Parts: C-alpha cells; sequence; structure tokens
RNA sequence: GGAAGAUCGUCGUCUCCGGUGAGGCGGCUGGACUUCAAAUCCAGUUGGGGCCGCCAGCGGUCCCGGGCAGGUUCGACUCCUGUGAUCUUCCGCCA
RNA sequence: AAUUGAAGAGUUUGAUCAUGGCUCAGAUUGAACGCUGGCGGCAGGCCUAACACAUGCAAGUCGAACGGUAACAGGAAGAAGCUUGCUUCUUUGCUGACGAGUGGCGGACGGGUGAGUAAUGUCUGGGAAACUGCCUGAUGGAGGGGGAUAACUACUGGAAACGGUAGCUAAUACCGCAUAACGUCGCAAGACCAAAGAGGGGGACCUUCGGGCCUCUUGCCAUCGGAUGUGCCCAGAUGGGAUUAGCUAGUAGGUGGGGUAACGGCUCACCUAGGCGACGAUCCCUAGCUGGUCUGAGAGGAUGACCAGCCACACUGGAACUGAGACACGGUCCAGACUCCUACGGGAGGCAGCAGUGGGGAAUAUUGCACAAUGGGCGCAAGCCUGAUGCAGCCAUGCCGCGUGUAUGAAGAAGGCCUUCGGGUUGUAAAGUACUUUCAGCGGGGAGGAAGGGAGUAAAGUUAAUACCUUUGCUCAUUGACGUUACCCGCAGAAGAAGCACCGGCUAACUCCGUGCCAGCAGCCGCGGUAAUACGGAGGGUGCAAGCGUUAAUCGGAAUUACUGGG
C-alpha cells in the first residue's frame, strides 16, 4: 500500500516543493532537489504531452499520498458526482481524514498523519477511526482521543501549524486540539499550482 | 517392533511369515505366478494385548537387492532364515553385511528345513551359522530349529519376537517419512505408504513433498492397518494426503517431512567402515533409504570418506547408508552422513583434527552444537536440518547459557569474545590509521573486521560490546572512549601560519590554499577538522569565519525583533554596512543551527538565546 | 510447431510441455511459444531480471 | 517395481575398424578478401576429473576417458561380463 | 435530482496525399500460467467427459386414526430378599411412551445439470373451452349396517432378496343401504349421487356400571364463491446455410362416433382435395430462452457465469399405475449396456443432491458444525426431520480497506556504479537521536443476530359450570452452530511483513561491461555483421503494488458491414 521510501526524490522528480517532509524546516534546499532527480536527472528532458499530464497526475497523487486504484475510484466517483470533475475531484480527495488531520495542523507530514490516524488516536463524533481514507462529512467536529493526548508529537506539530498560516475553510481552536471542519473547499481557495483538468482529460482517453 | 525377514532365496522366508502371522506376503500377480518375492511385501500381526508388530518381507535375489535396501530402513529386529539345505550361502552373507551396515541392534537366526535333512546336519549348520555370525558383529543370537511345513518350532520362535524391545527415538524431532509405495486407493485419496523414520504426525498436519516440492494436507492415516488420529515413529505409516501432487508424479524415494528443506547437496562427508579396503576417487552405488544413486567416493585421513553425488539427495546427520560396488555383485562398505556441507580445503593439516572432533567425539546433538560453535557460527536452518530438530528441541540451545542468538546463527561465548577482541584490535588499527577522523561507522567496521560472516550475529555482537561499555560512540560514529579527536601536528603546522591570517579577516578555502601554497582538497579537509575543533565556522560550504564575528552576527540580528518586529534585508546596509550576500548566508547558517527559522516573509525565534531579559 | 525461448533448454525426445500463444514473425508457421518453467520445460537458469518470464526462482543471496 | 529393447567418442552425424584408430559429410575457429557475409583455395578443430595457491571468463601437477567399471588379450571404441542416463513396448500397483 | 456526453498513435514511399489492412493505447473475465505473497471484509470457485462411481448423509412425520407392547420409565397383584420398609422376582398395555404393522398427509416442494429443444420451448400482449389437495367465506348435513385384511399365531419356501399355506383381529382402511338439492343428466317431467370419528374437561342425570349425557377443540361429506397453481388456444418477437426448392396422406377441412378436467385429426369411420412455401416451406449445422452481464456517446456488438422466472432431463430406451398434482432424481414394471454378491435358483444398483474418488483437462474447494435464525414436511402442540438454509474450511480467483513505521538526521560516510580522475549518483537513503504500536503475537473484558417456545398466574370469552380450551396482560427459568464472534482494554519490542514489469518510437523512464546477424529479444515498426540506450549482466530510473507480468476471450477504437454512419 503505502510508499515507504525516499520522500524528497519524489519531491524533486517534479522539481516542486511537495511538502513530503517538513518537521523543523519546510523545504530542505540543502538536499539538491533540482540538480539530481536520478543519475541522469541533471540533464533536462523535453516533456511530451502524455508526460506533462501524467507527470502532473503523479505529482498530485504523491502530494496527497494515494495509490492509483483508489485514485481512479476517486475519479470515477468524481465524474459521477454532479458538477465539474476536476474541482469536485480534488475537493472529495481532500475530504480524506489524513489530509484533514494535516490541514487542522496537528501533524508533521501527511505520512505522519497516516501514522497518527492509523494508531487509533483520531476521534470523530465520539467514535474512533483507523481509516485514513474516511471522508469527513461537512460541519463536523473532530478531536483526538483523550489518552492519545499527552503525546509529544502533536504539540511540536501544532507549532508548525501556526507557522504554515492555516486554511480558511476549517476552524481550529487547538486549545484542546479539537478543531471543526466546515465545508468542502472550492478549487479557487487552495493550491493555484496543480492543474486538475490535465488529470480529467488524462482519464478521458 | 518392525521385524524384517532376510536370507538367501527359497530358504523359507515367506513361508515362515505365514506360519507366524497367517498372512500370505506375496500379493503381486507375478510372484504368485513365479513362486518368489519379486518386491517387498508387508505382513502384520495384531495381538489382543493391543500392540501390533510390523513384518517386512524382503527378497533375496541379487537383482532385487536394490529393493531390499529400501525395507531394511528403521528395523527394530531382523530374523535371518537359514535353510539347512546348503546352510549358509553367499547371499545370506550379503544380507548380513547389509544389516550390519544399517547397524540393526540384534537378530534371531531361525533355521528351516529341519524335516528335509537329518539331525546331524542341524548341528553342523548350527556350528557354521554360529561361526558366520561372529564375522559380521552379531555375537548374541538366538538359533531356532523349526520346519514351517509342520510348524515344529514355530511356538518356541513366537515368544521371542514378543520379547524383543522397541528401540525408541528422541521426543522432539521433525517428522521424516520414506515413501515406499505410492498407490491410489479408490475411496478417498492418494495414500502413500512409507516408513516413518522419526517424529509424530496428526490428521491436521501440513507436509512438504519432495521432488514435487509442494505442501500436502494429511487427509487420513493408518498406523499399521489401524485407523488413528496420530502416528508415531517406528512403524510403517500409510498416509493419505491431499494437495497438488499425484501418484504418477511420485517416484519411490521421495521424502515427506514437516518443513521446507534446504536445497539438496551433492557433496557430503561420511564415517567410513568397510569390509574390504576402498580406493581414492572411485565410482560406486550409494544406497540410502528407498533411494538409488551413483556417486564417487574419496578417502580423507583415517576412516573418513567423502561421497560426491551426481544426483542431489536430501540427507540428515547420523544416517547410515550402504556404499556398494558400482557394477553391483559385492557389498563392500558402509557409510554414515556426518557433515552436510563440506567446503574446499579438505586435506589441509589443521582441519582433519577438527573432523575427528565433530564425529567420533559426539553421539548427541548438544555435543555437536558445541563442536560446530568451535568451528564458527552455526546457522539454525542448517543445524535444524542436519539434526531433524523440532521447535521444542530447537529451543534447548537457547536454554544453554552463553549463546549469542542473532537473527539466524548461534555463537559460543568464547568464540564471541575472540571475535570481540579481533574487532577491537581492527578498530584500533583503523583508529591509528586515520587520526583526523571521528571514528569508523558501524557497517564499515563490520566490513573492516569480518566481511565473510553473518551480519546479524556480527552486528549483534557489536551491540554486546556497546552495552558492556568497551566502545562509546557519539553521532553514530563508533570510536574508542579514549579518542579525543585531538589531531596531529601535520595539521597544526599549517594552523600556526593560518592563525594570524584567519584572525584579522577570515577568507574562502580556494584563497586560503592559494595563500599558503597547499593543495585545495588538503586545505579544505584540514580546515574542516579545524572547524570540528571549534576554531572556525563555515557559514556556507567553503566559507569559514572566526567565532568573534559569529557572536557579532548575532549582535546585528539582536536589534531586528526589538526595533522592527520583522526580519528583512534592508537593515544590512542601514545598520552596520555588512553586505547582503554575507547577511543572507549568515541567516541560512543560523536557520540550520536553529537561531532563526524561515517562513514566508519572516524569521521566527522559537529556540534561541537571541532574546534579551527585558 | 511451437517456438522455444531463452538461452538453452533441456527439451529432448518425447517431452511433455505446455504452450501459450504469441507469434515469432520470423519463422512463418510457428504461431506459439512454449512456456519456460511449467511442467517438463525447466526454467532457464543463469538469469536475473525478467525472471517471471522464463520461470526461474530468485537467487537466495 | 518387473521383463524385453534402443541410444549415449574427441563440435554434430554416418561408414566402419584386436596394432593403440580411419574415412566421408556437415559445423565452428583462424588465414587470403571485404562493412560483415556467401562463394572459391589454405590451416586447424581432444575433453573431463582429482590434489594444490586466486576465484581469475585462472595458474601448476598428475590422472582418466567411445555412459560408468571389470575381464580377455602382448594391445579393446571394436570381444565378453555387470550396471547407469534418457527412452520405446508389455505386465502390476489395492492402507 | 435520475444525467454530463464521441480524443488518437505506429507501419506501404526518396518524400507527398489518398484508399486499405495489420498493431497499440481503454474497460472487462467463473480465467489459467510464471515470479512474489502480511492481514481483514464482501463475493466467487468443473467453462472439459449428460464420463464411471467406493463410503457416509440428503424425507419424513402423526399413539390427538387404529389393533397393539418390540425397547425403556412408572404403577399394580404377587414373589419376600433382608437394610423389616431399602431391596429380590414373576405377572400385568394399565399410564408416560414406542420398535414392527394398517391408515392419513408428505414423497409431484425443496436441490442439481443444460444432454435434448429452431419450437411441443421462451418473452410480450390477448383469449375460452378448463381443472385446482392443504388456505379462506357462506349454506347445510354428518343417519343406519356389513365383509375382510395387514400386524399376531401355528407351519413352510429360500444363502440372501423377498414370499407362500392355514386361522384370528381393528380402524378416520373398504363396500352396502338410508338420506340430499341452488349438484349431474334431461326442453321438461322426471331419474341419480356422500360422510368418520377422535381428543380435553365436566355438575346434575343416565351407568349391559365398558359406557351413555353436556360443552369445547379438531377431523369428514355436498354445492357455490375468493385466492392460488396449472392445462389449452391465438398474434407478434426469438440463429446460420439456396453450394437445401419443393414439402405434407391423419398431415388440410367436413359429418358422426370415441376420448380428455377442457377446445382440438387428440383418435377412428366415411366424404371432399386440400394445405405450407422466394414475407424462405422441407432438409442440414449449431443452440436451453428471458430479466439482464460486458462494451459503446449512442445506435449497435457480444453474451446468458453468479442471482430470480420459465422449459427440458434423472444410467440408456420405453410404458403405465397411485394420485389434487407425475407419465415421477433418491417410486413401480419390461428391455439394454455396465458394475456387485451369490449356496448358482437368483437377486442388487444408478451422485446431473452435499461432500468425496478415478478419469479428461491449463484449471476450479471440506468425505466439516448446527437446526441457533429464515423457510419447508408432518403434528393440537411440544417436538422430530431438513447436505434447503445459516456458518465454517480451502484458493490472492475478483472487488474493497489497512499495514510493512513516524519525525529529525551531512565533513553528503562506507560499499556499488559512473567519471573529463576535478567529481557525480545511490542519498535523508543508511547509520545515530527522539517517538508511536495500526495489524499480527500474548492476556483479560465483551455486544447483536433471540423471535418465541415452556411453567405459573390474572382478566375476558365460552359454556350447565369458579372446569377444559382460546385470546391478551403479568412473574419465573431457558433456548447460539458461528464463537477463542464483532468490538473494547492491557503487555512488550520497529519489533513479525515488498514485490513484479518496463526504460529505441508508439509509451512514463538511460549509462557502463560481456557478446559480435552468434547467443538472444520482438504487440507492431524492427535490434544484433567489434563503440548494441532494443540481446545478457550491473548501476540508475519509471509504472503498478500484495500483487506484477504473459497467454486466452468480448466490445471499443474500426465511419474497418457505415440504420444513425461508407463507397
Ligand atoms: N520342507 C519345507 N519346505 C519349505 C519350508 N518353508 C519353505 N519351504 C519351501 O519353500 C517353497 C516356498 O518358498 P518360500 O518358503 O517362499 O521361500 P522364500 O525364501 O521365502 N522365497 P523367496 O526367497 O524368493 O522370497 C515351498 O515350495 C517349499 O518347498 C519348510 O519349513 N519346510
Ligand atoms: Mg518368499
Ligand atoms: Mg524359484
Ligand atoms: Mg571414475
Ligand atoms: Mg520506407
Ligand atoms: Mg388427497
Ligand atoms: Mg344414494
Ligand atoms: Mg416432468
Ligand atoms: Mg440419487
Ligand atoms: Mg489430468
Ligand atoms: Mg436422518
Ligand atoms: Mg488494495
Ligand atoms: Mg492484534
Ligand atoms: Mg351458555
Ligand atoms: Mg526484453
Ligand atoms: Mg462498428
Ligand atoms: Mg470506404
Amino acid at each position: 500500500a503505502r510508499y515507504l521510501g525516499p520522500k524528497l526524490k519524489l519531491s524533486r522528480r517534479e522539481g516542486t516543493d511537495l511538502f513530503l517532509k517538513s518537521g523543523v524546516r519546510a523545504i530542505d534546499t540543502k538536499c539538491k532537489i533540482e540538480q539530481a532527480p536520478g543519475q541522469h536527472g541533471a540533464r533536462k528532458p523535453r516533456l511530451s504531452d502524455y508526460g506533462v499530464q501524467l507527470r502532473e497526475k503523479q505529482k498530485v497523487r504523491r502530494i496527497y499520498g494515494v495509490l492509483e486504484r483508489q485514485f481512479r475510484n476517486y475519479y470515477k466517483e468524481a465524474a459521477r458526482l454532479k458538477g465539474n470533475t476536476g474541482e469536485n475531484l480534488l475537493a472529495l480527495l481532500e475530504g480524506r481524514l489524513d489530509n484533514v488531520v494535516y490541514r487542522m495542523g496537528f501533524g508533521a507530514t501527511r505520512a505522519e498523519a497516516r501514522q497518527l490516524v492509523s494508531h487509533k488516536a483520531i476521534m470523530v463524533n465520539g467514535r474512533v477511526v483507523n481509516i485514513a481514507s474516511y471522508q469527513v462529512s461537512p460541519n463536523d467536529v473532530v478531536s483526538i482521543r483523550e489518552k492519545a493526548k499527552k503525546q509529544s508529537r502533536v504539540k511540536a506539530a501544532l507549532e508548525l501549524a501556526e507557522q504554515r498560516e492555516k486554511p480558511t475553510w476549517l476552524e481550529v481552536d487547538a486549545g484542546k486540539m479539537e478543531g471543526t471542519f466546515k465545508r468542502k473547499p472550492e478549487r479557487s481557495d487552495l493550491s493555484a499550482d496543480i492543474n486538475e483538468h490535465l488529470i480529467v482529460e488524462l482519464y478521458s482517453k | 517392533m518392525i521385524i524384517a525377514t532376510a536370507g538367501h532365496v527359497d530358504h523359507g522366508k515367506t513361508t515362515l511369515l505365514q506360519a507366524i502371522t497367517g498372512v500370505n506376503a506375496d500379493r503381486l500377480p507375478e510372484e504368485k505366478k513365479r513362486g518368489m518375492t519379486i518386491d517387498l511385501g508387508y505382513a502384520y500381526w495384531p495381538q489382543p494385548d493391543g500392540r501390533v508388530p510390523g513384518f517386512i518381507d524382503v527378497p533375496g535375489h541379487e537383482k532385487f537387492l536394490s529393493n531390499m535396501l529400501a525395507g531394511v530402513g528403521g528395523i527394530d529386529h531382523a530374523l535371518l532364515v537359514v535353510a539347512c539345505d546348503d546352510g549358509v550361502m553367499a547371499q545370506t552373507r550379503e544380507h548380513l553385511a547389509i544389516l550390519q551396515l544399517t547397524g540393526n541392534p540384534m537378530l534371531t537366526v531361525a533355521l528351516t528345513k529341519a524335516d528335509r535333512v537329518d539331525e546331524a546336519r542341524v548341528d553342523e549348520v548350527e556350528r557354521q551359522v554360529k561361526e558366520v555370525l561372529r564375522e559380521y558383529g552379531f555375537a548374541e543370537a538366538k538359533l531356532f530349529i523349526t520346519a514351517a511345513t509342520e510348524g515344529r518350532g514355530m511356538d518356541a520362535l513366537r515368544e521371542h519376537l514378543l520379547q524383543l524391545p522397541e528401540r525408541e527415538h528422541a521426543s522432539q524431532h521433525s517428522f521424516r517419512l520414506a515413501i515406499d509405495r505410492a498407490f491410489t486407493v479408490k475411496g478417498a485419496g492418494l495414500v502413500v505408504t512409507g516408513t516413518a523414520l522419526s517424529g509424530e504426525v496428526k490428521v491436521g498436519d501440513s507436509l512438504w513433498l519432495t521432488g514435487v516440492n509442494k505442501p500436502m494436507r494429511v487427509r487420513a492415516l493408518h498406523a499399521q492397518n489401524q485407523p488413528t488420529e496420530t502416528a508415531n515413529a517406528g512403524q510403517r505409516i500409510a498416509l493419505n494426503i491431499a494437495g497438488d501432487a499425484e501418484k504418477e508424479q511420485i517416484n519411490r524415494g521421495d521424502w515427506l517431512l514437516a518443513d521446507v528443506p534446504p536445497e539438496p547437496f551433492t557433496r557430503v562427508i561420511v564415517e567410513l567402515q568397510t569390509h574390504t579396503p576402498l580406493t581414492q576417487w572411485q565410482p560406486l552405488h550409494i544406497h540410502h533409504a528407498a533411494s538409488h544413486v551413483t556417486g564417487r567416493v574419496s578417502l580423507l585421513e583415517d576412516n573418513l570418506a567423502e561421497l560426491v553425488f551426481d544426483t542431489p539427495l536430501w540427507l540428515a546427520d547420523n544416517d547410515r547408508l550402504v556404499l556398494r560396488d558400482i557394477s553391483a555383485r559385492n557389498t563392500l562398505a558402509g557409510a554414515r552422513v556426518v557433515m552436510l556441507n563440506p567446503p574446499r580445503r579438505g586435506k589441509r593439516k589443521p582441519e582433519y583434527l577438527q573432523w575427528l572432533a565433530s564425529l567420533a567425539r559426539a553421539q548427541s546433538d548438544a555435543d555437536a552444537l558445541s563442536v560446530h560453535l568451535e568451528r564458527g557460527a552455526v546457522n539454525l536452518a542448517d543445524f535444524a536440518w542436519a539434526r531433524q530438530l523440532n521447535g521444542e528441541g530447537m529451543r534447548e540451545l537457547l536454554q544453554q547459557p552463553g549463546y549469542i542468538q542473532a537473527g539466524y546463527s548461534l555463537l559460543n561465548a568464547p568464540v564471541a569474545a575472540r571475535w570481540q577482541r579481533k574487532i577491537l584490535d581492527t578498530l584500533a588499527t583503523y583508529h591509528e590509521q586515520h587520526r583526523d577522523e571521528p571514528g569508523p561507522g558501524r557497517e564499515r567496521l563490520r566490513r573492516m573486521a569480518l566481511p565473510m560472516e553473518d551480519e546479524a550475529l556480527v552486528l549483534l555482537l557489536i551491540e554486546k560490546m556497546r552495552e558492556s561499555g568497551d566502545i562509546h560512540s557519539h553521532h553514530g560514529w563508533l570510536h574508542l572512549p579514549d579518542h579525543k579527536a585531538g589531531f596531529s601536528e601535520e595539521q597544526q603546522a599549517i594552523w600556526q601560519k593560518a592563525e594570524p591570517l584567519f584572525g584579522d579577516e577570515p577568507w574562502w578555502v580556494r584563497d586560503l590554499a592559494k595563500e599558503t601554497g597547499t593543495d585545495e582538497q588538503a586545505m579544505r579537509l584540514t580546515l574542516r577538522q579545524a572547524a570540528q575543533q571549534g576554531i572556525i565556522t563555515a557559514i556556507v560550504k567553503d566559507r569559514y569565519y572566526r567565532n568573534d564575528r559569529i557572536v557579532e552576527f548575532a549582535n546585528m540580528i539582536r536589534d531586528l525583533d526589538q526595533e522592527c518586529g520583522s526580519t528583512c534585508a534592508a537593515d544590512f546596509r542601514d545598520r552596520l554596512g555588512v553586505g547582503r550576500k554575507l547577511a543572507i548566508q549568515i541567516l541560512e547558517y543560523f536557520d540550520r543551527i536553529g537561531f532563526t527559522r524561515r517562513r514566508g516573509n519572516d524569521h521566527l525565534l522559537r529556540d534561541a538565546l537571541l532574546f534579551p531579559e527585558k | 510447431t511451437s517456438y522455444i525461448g531463452g538461452e538453452g533448454h533441456n527439451l529432448q525426445e518425447h517431452s511433455v510441455i505446455l504452450i501459450r500463444g504469441g507469434r515469432v514473425k520470423d519463422l512463418p508457421g510457428v504461431r506459439y511459444h512454449t512456456v519456460r518453467g511449467a511442467l517438463d520445460c525447466s526454467g532457464v537458469k543463469d538469469r536475473k531480471q525478467a525472471r517471471s518470464k522464463y520461470g526461474v526462482k530468485r537467487p537466495k543471496a
């Protein structure tokens, strides 16, 4: 299932800041991201159309840490859903619990989010959930279990959360480190880097 | 009580059995047709006492000798019928030699055809048998004179067979089964029948069939013509098993056994005892339980011989097998499987002494465990295979104190200590060899010490020394506790002239090298060591400064949170005159340190001492 | 008539093998391949990558 | 499993062959020749083991070899006696 | 709100544009094979030989129909031991019950398989000339007699299988008789048709003291209704072949008889000469049909595995009986092939039920647990039965979810590879430090699937009746195969867990070594002839992930059968 390997070679295949490992920093930049994607990484390669849209699709699916078959599930439902397929695709993909745990801010990385949610710590509506794929319903509060509280990791991540500047579609108190989800975002309020229609025609073959 | 009948042809082997057990051994049509025993037949004798003896009737013909060697496996007692016709014949001798090499504990001689010859011949043959038995190492033997036609001495013979003891085997053993006849019964399955050499099996067990190499679930089983939920060693076990394989694919000589076995090995060492001298590098027929193979023998030191197989075969330690003349005719020698994986350097002078240690010295697995440890690290896969040890039996090594058990192989406390010493002194050599380095790394240590060994054991052993405190390491660099990362004069001599220079204004590496006429790479590395000492600090790669300007860099950052409340470039020029390039590299130096952190427009102060009291 | 792939093979007189489709496009009239590794056709040894093709078990070390 | 049988040199095959092997055909390597071939002349075409120092796609030694041994004989691929690898045919497997 | 939906690429040539094939990119599958494989959920799992079958189980039930007492538990006269109120023994169907027997109802449902079937089928839509057990509504009856028979007894046949001889007995078994019209026939007059009791309780009263009598429950016969199920007709729709053009004599119509639950050449006698067919008759090849599954923008194309409806078949070929229902999977009879026993006369058997075995095949599972739930048979009920069903086992066969750690970590270590010999890359990757413990492992707690049924009790209803029985409340004790359940709570240690394919273009991803048109690769176009990004190895990357590839199949693309949509 999960990736389990070097993070920032995946981050530097697209030459972007993919946010895969942040912690004390945001981007490492000392790790030579653009200069060495592989042994032949240094020489620039011309990208043909299928390569630009596939390369993009790989990028987003790595930034959110999803595999391809349930990413294709997310797409087939996204298309089946009413409204623009790109916009509501991304939005329903952000409904993933691990993503939300990251956006509320308590967590290091979305892989750490995977860790924390998998380990029984997360609590939704007074119920525990292991599943990182759980799509959080709108206007629903989510908390972390009381005994799971006191873990060193959660606050040391909260500090990071204040630094990153936080999202506007979620309201997080973080006094008890319990925030509330509000509404599913729209394409315009986030990212401005991913180009989603590349994915939608890539699957329109 | 498995009892095998042996003797020369038509000396009443089968007839005796029908007398004792009322079972007609011959079942194959041709033997019915030709009046002989072409292939092995089995007879059983249930008793009201509840214990059933197992009777194996083997042919006597030299042509069918290859069949008899399959049934002589796992005999508890052997009865050699000798007929007073011609008395002891050469083939009787051959059967005796074969039983001797299989190391059967005892035998009962029963003399037939009492009616056909007068009493005189009974005493004469008696004498001749008593003389022949001494040749083959069976001293105590019970001679019975009987004629199966009239059943004259059948009764006297009967009580003795019940009197025979059952030779037991150790409680914990991997089940091992010698397939004999693969035959499909119409009702329910594939039923393969074979002698169980060791262990117990139950209906729920999963087995590994060899040559098909596929696991097979036991559907049902018969202990000895008796349905049962379990089966113990020392009896023929009809075994009805499910799974992918089928009878046509099965070929006599396949093993059923509890766990996947390691790959069959062609070479092997054997204790050698023989009636006639062998000859170096000579072809012969290796007979192993229900297996026919041709391999070439070699002679090492004294009574130690090497078998090389052209057909790979699964063998376990302490397995008696017979080596026969390659063109047949003559049984010449015996064999025992002693080492399962001999390497090269056989006749080198140090090792023969070792072989003596491994074989003559120990009759048990625990002693063997120590012997192998003396030789080196002991792989549990290989040792379990050689000794056929179950989980319970395997855990006993763990119980013995002073055993390093890593991911795989065991190590004795003395040998462990020896390795520890070698590693330490090798460590010391590397320590001495590079005096400018913080120490060697863990993996590099293992490569500089014992590259050929198992990684888990050698590294676990390293951990043992770490915990003892013999090696203290920091930042993952393992150096002796005595090391101070002091350096050598060879560095200081440059650092003396480098000192005033560095002082009044520090400069870049390539410029430094140019100023003192020293090689760039040499100069950069010596100064990096100087920087490990705490004399100069690189704010960026190849750029080195003093300390007194680092604290000054903190003085300029000091006024930013208090006077501005933000961090920006502009104050580089509007505060002291320190350039933008300099200030930015200063900032990235302090960002990596943790004096400041960068997010969007500004630098945070989560963890530093930049802060004044008020 | 079915092609035999890989370098070297143990196949001789009457050997029971099993064949799969695919055509070679050089030897007109062979429309099949024999699989390496099934029934009496042994998986080509001395081969590392692409070994699910050609049916040879992995090296232990 | 039994019985009957076929084949298995020195790169492949056929004809042989009691004087320590011969002959044809093909294949391969090398030469003349070219980008490499084909063709046309030339030259060549023994292997495997044990013991010993690297594993080196090695280096020495000694031996054995018409599947693997033995006997015959002054001398065996050839005569004779066993047996193995693959394999044809018939027979039988019965807890 | 119920739709929102249509992409191209490579290869003919020196180059071009057309025509036209072939190949690819997508989705899918009851798949198989290779390498690899941690867990859980929900599905699925002989596509071949409708080939043969060992062993076990898969249809029984009612003593509230009957005569009875084989087996057990009480009780009884008695035996009368001795422990003198515990125990010993015969006799006793008299009570609870029940083997074997007659009788009722079931076995025509449930389950399997697709051989046959081109229409005797199936689907859609109509119809008249029908029958329908148990279910339900109404109207009424339910009176009065007899002769047997199985079981049983005595004998006897036969190895077995199953009978035979003689005698006895009961029934809600069977046959009379009486009765009966809104039933049958008949224009009518008229004629004719049936039944069976049993059980629980009971005051007075009868009492051959067996029982009669009252009340309730339930059973039986008759006719008409309802539901249901089934039979029959008709029109249309449902493959390919004209390198099958003629076909039909009970087949086309009539009148009369016969037959069926019912219309009908269904059948027979006689008469007439019809009848079907280029809108494809007849013959041949293949085939179970449908709701639907896959695909496609759609129109179409393929298909009919799982689930549900209908049809056909039960070793092969026939025939009929009993029955409301069969021409009957585990019923009868005859024939036939094949297996088995036998005492040689004779019998016996049919997995396309659940398992399972042999064979065939590339290939497809356990000789398991429970009737706890739903449903079915019988029964007043309890219950008993149930391979239906509920579950479990096995298999990565599919779909889905999770894990194989997380954070920090540079003098960018070693080793590997590459180098322009300066270095680059593997690579924050590893090591180190600080954390977690999901799943697995170990130990504790712990739902829901459970409705009812049984005992008791109260009221109402019933009735001569404070009884029986029915209904509805209330109290009690109890019903789980899965099951060591889901789920939760503790323990310890990153500890037990990542492959497979590809890297010339199409198509994401390149360098070195070995070989030298050899060895090999190849979906297509191509590579290799001494500098191979195409072979083999390595290093690096890419794509997928407990899977990855290959092969097989269908649609798509293919406007490449062009109705939409071509020449
Ligand atoms: N007089 C006598 N003859 C005997 C006796 N036992 C066996 N035989 C002989 O042996 C013949 C049967 O052979 P068998 O007893 O089977 O001898 P075997 O050694 O078992 N046959 P094989 O060695 O081939 O297996 C009979 O014909 C009979 O003559 C005995 O006790 N007395
Ligand atoms: Mg005998
Ligand atoms: Mg004889
Ligand atoms: Mg030899
Ligand atoms: Mg061209
Ligand atoms: Mg009836
Ligand atoms: Mg009447
Ligand atoms: Mg029918
Ligand atoms: Mg049946
Ligand atoms: Mg087969
Ligand atoms: Mg039963
Ligand atoms: Mg998945
Ligand atoms: Mg667990
Ligand atoms: Mg009343
Ligand atoms: Mg390839
Ligand atoms: Mg089309
Ligand atoms: Mg056209």
